């Protein structure tokens, strides 16, 4: 999200959208997430550090 | 860090002849992208640190 907002690509928010994933002991959840998409051209022209 | 590195840096010379320093909660308020930043500023006025 920081990435998408620094860049350039906005974010939207108003949506449940669901995800299920793990976290690095193998533990499961469930997730909620908001609405946008990350695009390689907007990262790849700003720097990083 | 400016301040420091020229103060140390001894008549004839750009570079604090101390060069070592100590930093503290070097990073503690800081995000590691900003911290980078500092690490550059440090590193780059010539400055060992720890």
């Amino acid at each position: 999200i920081g990435m998408a907002r620094e860049a350039g690509i906005e974010v939207i928010d108003s949506q449940r959208e669901f995800a299920e994933l793990s976290d690095g002991e193998g533990r499961r959840w469930r997730f909620n997430l908001p609405t946008t998409g990350l695009e390689s051209q907007a990262l790849m022209d700003i720097d990083w550090e | 860090t400016a301040s420091l590195s020229y103060a140390l840096s001894p008549a004839g010379s750009r570079y604090p002849l101390f060069g070592t320093i100590i930093l503290d909660e070097a990073f503690s308020r800081s995000s590691h992208a900003v911290a980078g930043r500092i690490i550059a500023a440090l590193r780059e006025f010539g400055l060992h640190a720890v």
